[PDB]
């Protein structure tokens, strides 16, 4: 059924599974006419689908010229998550194909259920979680490869960099959504955290700084302190 | 004209004759039903007095044979059979009829119900849904289940409805998974009304058998059934003017017929809302939509 709080631990066992996130795939920035009235205008989006357990995300760009005479658009953008979800699960090789597909938002079951029917023993769920996959437009590298997109492409990252060398699946995913959740709560605070002190690199195949173990716990601290400040600020108390 | 005797009545049952229902008394001299009119199907059904588990009754058309009841005392219920000796047959309804055995279907001269409750419904489609060749009625119950219940046991007691099922590669075409979804038209008409039931007059007629299954038995999958092909036309953009116009009367009727205290169970809340007030044909059932929002608005 639906992935909650008490099944947490099934995202890092051996079972091959995605989560897809299509809260970035029709994105607009809304605007008045010369008349003033309100118009939208599109902007490239993506849909976000990660391995949890390796890390791996499958970044499809959404190129705006998707959107192109087409209505009903934030109807269709499930449905085009759905039939690109099912165009990757049929180019993965049999043995890389997910066992199991969580969608971070209930609107996305039927669509992808109707577009995996061929695969009927793949297990389409929802979850209880909040997950923050909304935020992974604060990651740089990622935003400036869907803004530059001049056509549908799809972009392979690593979600994690190299964390899986010195932690396991489950403190990389703790890392990834605390950090996620702290860019979405405050996004300028959260890079501050992130950036501030020079000496510590983006390498260029990564996303992230290469902060040495001491040092990932302080930024996980910062990261907590300014949910906590953000969460203050928020209701006062 | 038609007449179905009955052996005896040894136990107390509430018998059912299409809309019409009686009580009989445990050894009341009881042998029957007459002035059955000719050119419909009929359903005579049976609840026990002592067990309501026990509802179950015989569809069948008294142009098709010489029917009866007779109690079985092993396997507990009114069973239909068929006389084949045509005067031996003739002999008995006319001996019960003279002693006045027999109640009358107490049909007014003004009132088609049961005529538009049945108009597409057939022995020959009902004997296909309800599978026992060697009998031309066919037995129906509260608990037998359907095809589509049975896949998700014994398949010889099973109602063969036609499987409908909107998440199906039967409802979706590779490539128009949106399309076909939101627009069910493709599934109507390709693959129900030209593939399967080959016109819209059998697809009513096993509409009609559903709803009738659901209401006189209870039969929970009947009620499945009834509803997912009002919602399948319903969730079509594309449905030729006559069908529409068809199912508008069809629905009146069911729903003018429902027993008030029964629309609870008998009603399924999001496909009504869905169908009159959400869906593609949410204008098209004028008469529908007035009956039940006079007879059932807590359900809407
Ligand atoms: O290209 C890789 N990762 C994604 C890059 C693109 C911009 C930021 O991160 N990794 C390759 C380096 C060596 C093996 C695979």
């Amino acid at each position: 059924g639906a992935m909650n709080s008490s099944n947490y631990a099934e995202l890092f066992n051996n079972d091959i599974k995605l989560f897809v996130d299509d809260t970035n795939v029709y994105r607009v920035t809304v605007h008045k006419t010369f008349e003033g009235n309100v118009a939208t205008k599109a902007i490239n989006g993506c849909i976000f689908t990660l391995n949890p357990k390796t890390g791996h995300l499958f970044l499809k760009i959404i190129h705006t010229s998707v959107w192109a005479g087409q209505k009903r658009l934030s109807q269709l953008a499930k449905w085009k998550t759905a039939e690109e979800v099912s165009a990757l699960v049929r180019s993965l090789p049999k043995e890389e194909q997910p066992k199991q597909i969580i969608v971070t938002r209930k609107a996305m079951l039927d669509p992808l259920e109707v577009h995996m029917l061929d695969f009927p023993n793949i297990a389409i769920r929802p979850t209880e979680l909040r997950l923050p996959f909304s935020a992974a437009m604060s990651i740089d590298k990622l935003s400036d490869v869907v803004m530059k997109a001049t056509e549908p492409q799809m972009v392979l990252f690593n979600i994690y960099d190299d964390w899986l060398d010195r932690i396991s699946s489950y403190t990389a995913f703790s890392r990834l959504t605390l950090l996620l959740r702290a860019l979405k709560t405050n996004e300028e605070s959260a890079k501050m955290i992130l950036l501030s002190d020079p000496t510590i690199t983006i390498k260029s195949y990564h996303l992230w700084p290469s902060f040495t173990d001491e040092q990932w716990i302080t930024i996980e601290s910062q990261m907590r302190d300014l949910i906590l400040t953000e969460y203050g600020r928020k209701y006062n108390v | 004209m038609n007449t179905v005797p009955f052996t005896s009545a040894p136990i107390e049952v509430t018998i059912g004759i299409d809309q019409y229902s009686f009580n009989v008394k445990e050894n009341q001299p009881f042998h029957g039903i007459k002035d059955i009119p000719i050119g419909h199907v009929h359903v005579i059904h049976f609840q026990h007095a002592d067990n309501s588990s026990m509802r179950y009754g015989y569809w069948f058309d008294c142009r098709m044979g010489n029917f009866y009841i007779q109690y079985d005392p092993k396997d507990g219920l009114y069973k239909m059979m068929e006389e084949r000796d045509g005067a031996k047959f003739e002999n008995i309804v006319h001996n019960f009829k003279e002693r006045q055995m027999m109640v009358s279907y107490p049909k007014i001269d003004e009132d088609d119900t049961w005529y538009n409750l049945t108009e597409f419904v057939q022995m020959d489609k009902i004997r296909k849904i309800v599978r026992k060749d060697e009998n031309q009625f066919s037995y129906v119950d509260s608990s037998m289940t359907t095809v589509q219940e049975n896949e998700l046991s014994d398949p010889a007691h099973s109602l063969n409805y036609t499987v409908i099922n909107f998440k199906s590669r039967e409802a979706i075409r590779p490539g128009h998974e949106m399309e076909d979804f939101l627009d069910k038209s493709y599934y109507l008409n390709t693959v129900m009304l030209q593939g399967i039931f080959k016109n819209s007059s059998n697809y009513f007629g096993e509409l009609q058998f559903a709803f009738l299954n659901a209401m006189f038995f209870g039969n929970y999958g009947s009620s499945l059934q009834w509803h997912a092909m009002i919602e399948l036309i319903c969730s079509s953009a594309t449905v030729p003017k006559h069908m529409l116009d068809k199912l508008d009367e069809i629905l009146y009727y069911q729903i003018k017929t429902l027993p008030e205290q029964y629309s609870d169970i008998l009603l399924n809340e999001r496909v009504w809302n869905i169908c009159l007030y959400s869906s593609f044909q949410k204008n098209s059932l004028h008469n529908t939509e007035k009956i039940m929002e006079n007879k059932y608005p807590e359900l809407l």
